[PDB]
């Protein structure tokens, strides 16, 4: 069965350069047009490059266009995006996906484009001037509602946990870099101890607070 | 380029319900809109190409169709499983360009959200941030608005499961020096099932 | 399912064609089966024939059969289907290509290439398609391409023993080809350089290096060595090579390289790998393979 | 813009009836009105909604599988149609409209309410 | 032009 691996994800400073490679098995990179995709946290799919490696044909999105350079080594069996003067707003996931020259009949379609049948797994791509932090928390004291504040982390993920209703938000990005959310929880106000338990591997830093 | 826009932004459906989407391609595509599916988190899958033809695996109820430009997706009876967000894609020129998804949600009552109010706490304030934080609970449909009374971050719980209802936190951030200045605070919360708005609020 | 269609200039004349693409088995030919719609008012001249030419353009025809659609003198069973579509005013045609006839090839800047014309014949009344003679592949490999020397000179008094070979005999377009080095240097010259290369042999002849792979790999002496490489042509580097052998194309829509010429007039073309040892005098090795096209399944 | 609600009126228990509203100075399409139940012990109680064209039809809890909404541009009127009533439904029926067209809920108008007594 | 159509 024909397979697609992508590799070469994560942090990478503002102006810095990665590169993802794009492992091909089951078929031959030659006879085939390999595609590059993002997806940016909270929007929607966009195709950023194309290439054919029989034919020689490369094609850039308007928004990669110089920044980005697509290559093949049919040796290796293997596509690469080499991704320079990376910025912020690139921080997404990429995908890798083909299209094969076949099913014409005899030969290859030279000129279809078209849809992308096999795509890899994702891999994320982080863009961002700033370093590891532990997560900062705080209460938020009062059916009642009672939770605690996780502000100032970085990078992604943090977990929070308590000791029903319990509602973690989605992180967001504040301004300055780090990463804040919060996880609230109701309870009945007859009953009004609740410990609010913050893990953060990436800086092995673990808080738990108090609420009441 | 060539403007894909699609329609409905989003829409709600039940079980069974003959769910449709609309493609609408800005220039003469020529069969090369592909239809794909993506849940959240996961990679696309290709559900149908050339603006006809059905992919291998894809289920029978998924159909396309074209009436010129105008290329739409139909699902005969909408399944648990079909709730994604759908793209299309034209694949004629280049660069290639998707819609805008149409994230396929769950059908309920409409119900107002509990509105709860949080302020500063002493550790927060020695720091030297302070952040008010109005929680909306439980509330159906997602479209709701929140306005702070004396710079806000909004983040919506993705549709619950027992329920199918959003939940949101509101949290307005501010300098310490420009905290105590004022006395009251609140949050308003305006939802189309309240017939007035809803305001939460706490002294300094 | 889907059919060609041309309308003459005057719209009388719409010829249609379920496929382009007529495949030379090795044994028979498919049938060039098609329809033509005519008009009886516009039909002037009372005959409309239909033909299928071979040119090798440059002007030379090797094969022209001519059938009267109009007036009658069987059907496949496509035609039957699109003469009930079309109605009663159109009549079938059919062409049986023999064997021994070339396959469709151009020079990329000419070559040998299939038409269909219809005309009323007692520029409007004149309708020509193109169509396009290929092959697939074997459906089952040849032996294994080995090919040994042993080069010596009046210096030394032992065997070079030099040899190669590749892995099969088929490989399709865009495959890379392993090419399986051996050296054994008994003599006392130096083996500076080697070389890999896979060539391309059309005759209407030229030898044209689609393929290169140059390492600068050193056996001392009384040595052994043995190492595989790995080939692929295609067409990304083959785009300034005036008189190249490409595969016959419909209008202008990009071609693959050639294919080999299972076996006769045009042009014949294959493929050879090529081994060779620049020694300090160089030896050479050559075998044979296929390049051709797989068959849909 | 100033909606009219019209219809209301006595009906026995378990009957059926169909309220209108009409609106004047805009349209209904960009709109997305309401329809609320005013009774006595709680007021302002949401009934029913329905947004611009056809892309949603939502009813509260109270009101499921025993009312419907329909709205028609070309005379810019919504119709609120009331099937097998009980006694405890009784109350004013109040006609909103949505000046915000994102769903958001910013009800300006209401017009006067049309009494349904059962 | 090559034309297109159907059947």
């Amino acid at each position: 069965e024909v397979q697609l691996v992508e590799s070469g994800g994560g942090l990478v400073q503002p102006g810095g350069s990665l590169r993802l490679s794009c492992a091909a098995s089951g078929f031959n990179v030659s006879s085939s047009y390999i595609h590059w995709v993002r997806q940016a946290p909270g929007k929607g799919l966009e195709w950023v490059a194309s290439i054919s490696s029989y034919y020689g044909y490369t094609y850039y999105a308007d928004s990669v266009k110089g920044r980005f350079t697509i290559s093949a080594d049919t040796s290796k069996n293997t596509a690469y995006l080499q991704m320079n003067s990376l910025r912020a707003e690139d921080t997404a996931v990429y995908y890798c996906a083909r299209k094969s020259m076949y099913h014409r009949g005899w030969g290859w379609l030279s000129w279809v484009y078209g849809a992308m049948d096999y795509w890899g797994q994702g891999t994320l791509v982080t863009v961002s001037s700033a370093s590891t932090k532990g997560p900062s928390v705080f209460p938020l004291a009062p059916t009642a509602a009672l939770g605690c504040l996780v502000k100032d982390y970085f990078p992604e993920p943090v977990t929070v946990s308590w000791n029903s209703g319990v509602h973690t938000f989605p992180a967001v990005l504040q301004s300055s870099g780090l990463y804040s959310l919060s996880s609230v929880v109701t309870v009945p106000s007859s009953s009004l101890t609740y410990i609010c338990n913050v893990n953060h591997k990436p800086s092995n830093t673990k808080v738990d607070k108090k609420v009441e | 380029d060539i403007q894909m826009t699609q329609s409905p932004s989003s829409l709600s459906a039940s079980v069974g319900d003959r769910v449709t989407i609309t493609c609408r391609a800005s220039q003469s595509v020529s069969s090369a809109v592909a239809w794909y599916q993506q849940k959240p988190g996961k990679a696309p899958k290709l559900l149908i190409y050339s603006a006809s033809s059905l992919y291998s695996g894809v289920p029978s109820r998924f159909s396309g169709s074209r009436s010129g430009t105008d290329f739409t997706l139909t699902i005969s009876s909408l399944q648990p499983e079909d709730f994604a967000t759908y793209y299309c894609q034209q694949s004629y020129y280049y660069p290639i360009t998707f819609g805008q998804g149409t994230k396929v949600e769950i059908k309920r009552t409409v119900a107002a959200p509990s509105v709860f109010i949080f302020p500063p706490s002493d550790s927060q304030l020695k720091s030297g941030t302070a952040s008010v934080v109005c929680l909306l609970n439980n509330f159906y449909p997602r479209e709701a608005k929140v306005q702070w009374k004396v710079n806000s971050q909004e983040s919506v719980t993705e549709q619950d499961s027992k329920d199918s209802t959003y939940s949101l936190s509101s949290t307005l951030t501010l300098s310490k020096a420009d905290y105590e200045k004022h006395k009251v605070y609140a949050c308003e919360v305006t939802h189309q099932g309240l017939s007035s708005p809803v305001t939460k609020s706490f002294n300094r | 399912t889907r059919v060609f269609k041309k309308a003459s200039p005057n719209g009388k004349l719409t010829v249609y064609l379920g496929k382009r693409d007529f495949v030379d088995h090795i044994d028979l030919v498919e049938p060039v089966d098609g329809v033509v719609l005519v008009d009886p008012e516009y039909l002037k001249e009372r005959r409309v024939y239909v033909t299928l030419t071979c040119a090798f353009r440059y002007r030379k025809d090797l094969f022209v059969a001519n059938v009267q659609s109009f007036p009658p003198a069987p059907l496949t069973r496509l035609q039957e289907r699109l003469i009930k579509k079309l109605g009663e005013h159109a009549y079938p045609f059919t062409f049986e290509i023999p064997p021994n006839l070339p396959c469709s090839v151009t020079l990329q800047p000419c070559g040998v290439d299939y038409e269909v014309k219809a005309f009323c014949a007692e520029k409007r009344n004149s309708v020509r398609l193109v169509i396009r003679k290929v092959q697939y592949a074997p459906e089952r490999p040849g032996p294994q391409p080995t090919a040994e020397t042993t080069r010596q000179f009046l210096m030394s008094d032992k065997p070079l023993h030099l040899e190669a070979s590749l892995d099969k005999e088929i490989y399709y377009h865009g495959e890379p080809i392993s090419v399986n080095v051996h050296v054994t240097n008994n003599t006392n010259k130096t083996v500076k350089k080697i070389k890999i290369s896979v060539r391309q042999y059309a005759d209407i002849q030229y030898k044209c290096p689609v393929a290169m792979e140059e390492a600068d790999d050193t056996v001392a002496p009384s040595s052994t060595f043995c190492k595989v490489y790995t080939l692929t042509p295609f067409l990304a580097n083959n785009r300034e090579k005036r008189g190249l052998a490409l595969d016959g194309k419909l209008k202008h829509e990009d071609t693959n390289l050639a294919s080999s010429t299972l076996l006769i007039l045009g042009i014949i073309v294959s493929y050879k790998v090529k081994v060779k040892l620049v020694v300090s005098s160089d030896v050479a090795v050559e075998l044979p393979f296929t390049l051709m096209h797989p068959k849909p399944k | 813009v100033q909606l009219q609600e019209s219809g209301g009126g006595l009906v026995q228990p378990g009957g059926s009836l169909r309220l209108s509203c009409a609106a004047s100075g805009r349209t209904i399409s960009r709109y997305a009105m309401s329809w609320f139940r005013q009774a006595p012990g709680k007021e302002r109680e949401f009934v029913a909604v329905a947004r611009r064209s056809g892309d949603g039809a939502f009813y509260a809890d109270s009101v499921q599988g025993r009312f419907t909404v329909s709205r028609d541009d070309a005379k810019n009127t919504v119709y609120l149609q009331m099937n097998s009533l009980k006694p405890e439904d009784t109350a004013v029926y109040y006609c909103a409209i949505d000046s915000d067209t994102f769903y958001s809920g910013s009800y300006d108008y209401w017009g006067q309410g049309t009494q349904v007594t059962v | 032009e090559t034309e297109y159509s159907a059947l």
